[PDB]
């Protein structure tokens, strides 16, 4: 995990961060981009064009979400391991979603940061966040681990 | 590879434009910086901040993808060369590909926001994605 | 992207399956719900029960599938466009499970043929697979 | 991991498994069928063809050592993490592997085992080993997640 100088300039730039725009971008770019994902979110709508997904309210109200226990998590990065402890094992045994795709997800959201700051995001900030949303991953697969 | 993705990639790259060699130094220097075992494929390279040479070899992959891109419909002909080096030669590991895809995704979204929209994202992603199964492959 | 090779031992290794691709097909997945339980899934209104006779009917399908695609290695896309409709844009299956059933299909070619099961297929039948993998797997139409 | 029914013939089946051979095969296999891997072996000698990968003698004779510290896992199933801090701790601090890998070999060695058995390894009883080859692998990429 993070140092105390990986630490500190990760919860500078974080603040910054609009937590109901970020979330709903990332949640449709991974259905977007990786649309095998679209499965497990039948329940909430339409998802028929990339369109219709950047737009489903029920999409955009459940990243504000996954946000929010991402803010969560930011907080406590001391132990991951035990703040993603609930959600992991709700994603084994009740969604049966596979340890691979929150790789993905953690990359997307990377992405999303990126596109929302440009060079604001640099190179070794967008670094210390690769350490954060890995570390994030691996949580969330305790169960698989 | 759709008709719709062809379409995509091709006026994503054409926005990058003049601008790419650039965008292959940054590609480079985000990778070597966030997932630094990779930096063990260039031993040779002086991979320091801001590098001659890095800067130097980053224009030799977007001037090779460029290429890939003007040549959608027959990549395996086109990058048999490349195939040779980074295949039967230097033997590279795939994972170090996806994490040059992700570290490419990132420079093209921070530069070009306007662009990088939700259907260019997807395209891009299954284009490097093609590439790199290319590049992984011993068809010789 | 396969070799010349590559398509001949792939071309030969399904010369010798021959007529038991079905019984292979049905053991293929037979294989796959045991060995990974997440993959039951995919099959809510399926029998399940160990030698079921909807999986040996169905295991028939697979295999008469690959079949095709052997015949067809130089359009792959073309061939199985029909198959990427639903295993992509309908059914939306997860490419990590196409890995879960190569490997298990290897696994049941490798048990009955282990004189013609040489390293140098093994390789060109891994690749095989991914390749009609990542066509189920794309969206192209 | 396994429970008491589930160890009893995962072991007895291991007993009639010979370390040499299948050793040999199956590291074999993994610079066959995943060429990339010849890159962590460049002191191997020569591994150009399918022949000269299968015969190359320092190829065998670590294949042995593999399936050895394979063996010595089927004894402690249950600590496994235990077992492999050595191996997990070598293989990325000193010889960068990819955990991903770790993956492959489990499941090469599967595919040998199956065609060294043929009808005796059973679709019941790969089920067993393919908890294992993913509990040794697990244990092996302890150091990263
Ligand atoms: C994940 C990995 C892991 O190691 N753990 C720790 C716990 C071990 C998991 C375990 O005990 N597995 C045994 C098999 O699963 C049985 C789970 O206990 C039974 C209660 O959960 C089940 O109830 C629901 C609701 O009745 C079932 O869901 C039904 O409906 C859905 C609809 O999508 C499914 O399609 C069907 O599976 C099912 O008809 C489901 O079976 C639940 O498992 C981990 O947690
Ligand atoms: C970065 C990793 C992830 C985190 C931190 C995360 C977090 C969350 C959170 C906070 C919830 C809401 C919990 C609740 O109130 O029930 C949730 C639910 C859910 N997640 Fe995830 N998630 C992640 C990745 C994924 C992935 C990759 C998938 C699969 C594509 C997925 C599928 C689902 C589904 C289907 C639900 C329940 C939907 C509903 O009932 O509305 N998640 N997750
Ligand atoms: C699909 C993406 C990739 C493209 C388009 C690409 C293309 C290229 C090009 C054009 C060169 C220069 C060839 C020359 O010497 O004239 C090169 C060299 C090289 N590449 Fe890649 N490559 C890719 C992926 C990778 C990855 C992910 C790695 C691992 C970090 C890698 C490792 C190397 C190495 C070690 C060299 C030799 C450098 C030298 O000696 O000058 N390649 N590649
Ligand atoms: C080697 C790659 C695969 C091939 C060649 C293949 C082939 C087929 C074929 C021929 C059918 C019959 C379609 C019909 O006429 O109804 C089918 C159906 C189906 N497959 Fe696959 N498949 C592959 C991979 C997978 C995987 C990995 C899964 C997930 C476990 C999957 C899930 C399904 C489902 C849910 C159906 C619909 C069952 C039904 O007919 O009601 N496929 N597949
Ligand atoms: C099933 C998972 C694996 C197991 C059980 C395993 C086990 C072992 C063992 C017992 C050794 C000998 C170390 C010693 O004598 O102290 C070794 C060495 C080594 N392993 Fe692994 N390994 C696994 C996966 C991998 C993979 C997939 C690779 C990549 C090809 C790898 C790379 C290496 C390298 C480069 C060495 C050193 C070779 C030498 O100089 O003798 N490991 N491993
Ligand atoms: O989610
Ligand atoms: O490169
Ligand atoms: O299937
Ligand atoms: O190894």
């Amino acid at each position: 995990m993070l140092t105390a100088e990986e630490k500190a300039a990760v919860t500078a730039f974080w603040g910054k961060v609009k937590v109901d725009e970020v979330g709903g971008e990332a949640l449709g770019r991974l259905l977007v981009v990786y649309p095998w994902t679209q499965r497990f979110f039948e329940s909430f709508g339409d998802l028929s064009t990339a369109d219709a997904v950047m737009n489903n309210p029920k999409v955009k109200a459940h990243g504000k979400k996954v946000l929010d226990s991402f803010s969560n998590g930011m907080k406590h990065l001391d132990d991951l391991k035990g703040t993603f402890a609930a959600l992991s094992e709700l994603h084994c045994d009740k969604l049966h979603v596979d340890p691979e795709n929150f790789k993905l997800l953690g990359n997307v959201l990377v992405v999303v940061l990126a596109r929302n700051f440009g060079k604001e995001f640099t190179p070794v900030l967008q670094a210390d966040f690769q350490k954060v949303v890995a570390g994030v991953a691996n949580a969330l697969a305790h169960r698989y681990h | 590879l759709s008709a719709a993705d062809k379409g995509n990639v091709k006026a994503a790259w054409g926005k990058v434009g003049g601008h790419a060699a650039e965008y292959g130094a940054e590609a480079l220097e985000r990778m070597f910086l966030s997932f630094p075992t990779t930096k063990t494929y260039f031993p040779h390279f002086d991979l320091s901040h801001g590098s001659a040479q890095v800067k130097g070899h980053g224009a030799k992959v977007a001037a090779a993808l460029t290429k890939a891109v003007e040549h959608l419909d027959d990549l395996p002909g086109a990058l048999s060369e490349l195939s040779d080096l980074h295949a039967h030669k230097l033997r590279v590991d795939p994972v170090n590909f996806k994490l040059l895809s992700h570290s490419l995704l990132v420079t093209l979204a921070s530069h070009l926001p306007s662009d990088f929209t939700p259907a260019v994202h997807a395209s891009l992603d299954k284009f490097l994605a093609n590439v790199s199964t290319v590049l992984t492959s011993k068809y010789r």
